[PDB]
């Protein structure tokens, strides 16, 4: 059947200030068939407490995901976003860039 | 409903 | 016109039980309702505040339906094996979306139900809300089966009357957030790539509902395919961002224009960077 890979984007809800308490996004889209696993990383290791959206889908009947937790954006804190589909063969990881 |  | 959109998703996993189903319901693009038989409770759940105070009745009577249709699509899922021949060995995916839009006069303005079948058109009731298009020879099966079962008729009635009936008691109940578009907070930012080019990033966030356009255009021209469009994405609040970018010859940023369109703009925006 069809595999389509995640787009995957790594972000904040609103512009990230330093010590300013934000929210980190991991949005998952356009991928088939619905079996995935997202992870949101905090220096590399797996933030627990995470919250998810519902599984949904587009026009194109590709599904889409939230997965989001609060966070503190700082100066040298590094913040990623792990996913595994049948289209990887290891795990993607997405750092997060600000002006993404 | 039916099934297909 | 505002809409009420339910979407439903079936996936087997032979060898491992029976198949798993998520369905959930939107008004708009504000999502208010889901169900997912493999949660630790299996009940239909509010999304939305505006529908938290739908009594136990309610709750009870939605549930039901979920549980139904789960049971009903692990037949499918079976049927349409038989039809494409497959193996049982496989796992298959079964697609439902169905709403109303709502028209001027309060009543149905258009219908659409359409199903999919690991990931490719199905069937689809038509415009008419009485007759079926079959994708291929095998949803002409299921065609035959529904004409013969008049479900046609059932589903529009549906669509007509409690679909309609609930919309616009939604629409009431969430007026504060539904009836309220949210226009795009836009940006442009730049960052140098090489001694001669830049990138230009168009930046949309904060609004309500998704659709947007945003389009970067070099001497009115527009850009499409050399633009990095990411997909609409939900902040988490209720609202959207999307933005898109282009590598320009650094100096010629000024004949480059983002170009944005949202149902809460008066008029298209036009956007220079000008830092
Ligand atoms: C067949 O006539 C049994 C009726 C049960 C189906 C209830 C309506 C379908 C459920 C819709 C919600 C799930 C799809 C989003």
């Amino acid at each position: 059947a069809i595999q389509r890979t995640p787009k995957i984007q790594v972000y904040s809800r609103h512009p990230a200030e330093n010590g300013k308490s934000n929210f980190l996004n991991c949005y998952v889209s356009g991928f088939h068939p619905s079996d995935i696993e997202v992870d949101l990383l905090k220096n590399g290791e797996r933030i627990e407490k995470v919250e998810h959206s519902d599984l949904s889908f587009s026009k194109d009947w590709s599904f889409y995901l939230l997965y989001y937790t609060e966070f503190t954006p700082t100066e040298k804190d590094e913040y990623a976003c792990r996913v595994n589909h049948v289209t990887l063969s290891q795990p993607k990881i997405v750092k997060w860039d600000r002006d993404m | 409903g039916a099934a297909l | 016109s505002h809409s009420m959109r339910y979407f439903s998703t079936s996936v087997s996993r032979p060898g491992r039980g029976e198949p798993r189903f998520i369905a959930v319901g939107y008004v708009d693009d504000t999502q208010f309702v889901r169900f997912d038989s493999d949660a630790a409770s299996p009940r239909g759940e509010p999304r939305a505040p505006w529908v938290e105070q739908e009594g136990p009745e309610y709750w009870d009577r939605e549930t039901q339906k979920y549980k139904r249709q789960a049971q009903t699509d692990r037949v499918s899922l079976r049927n349409l094996r038989g039809y494409y021949n497959q193996s049982e060995a496989g796992s298959h995916t079964l697609q439902w979306m169905f709403g109303c839009d709502l028209g001027p006069d309060g009543r149905l303005l258009r219908g659409y139900d359409q199903s999919a079948y690991d990931g490719k058109d199905y069937i689809a009731l038509n415009e008419d809300l009485r007759s079926w298009t079959a994708a291929d020879t095998a949803a002409q099966i299921t065609q035959r089966k529904w004409e013969a079962a008049r479900e046609a008729e059932q589903r529009r009635a549906y669509l007509e009357g409690t679909c309609v009936e609930w919309l616009r008691r939604y629409l009431e109940n969430g007026k504060e957030t539904l009836q309220r578009a949210e226009h795009p907070k836009t940006h442009v930012t730049h960052h140098p790539v090489s001694d001669h080019e830049a990138t230009l990033r168009c930046w949309a966030l904060g609004f309500y509902p998704a659709e947007i356009t945003l389009t970067w255009q070099w001497d009115g021209e527009d850009q499409t395919q050399d633009t990095e469009l990411v997909e609409t994405r939900p902040a988490g609040d209720g609202t959207f961002q999307k933005w898109a970018a282009v590598v320009v010859p650094s100096g010629e940023e000024q004949r480059y224009t983002c170009h944005v369109q949202h149902e809460g703009l008066p008029e298209p925006l036009t956007l220079r960077w000008e830092p």
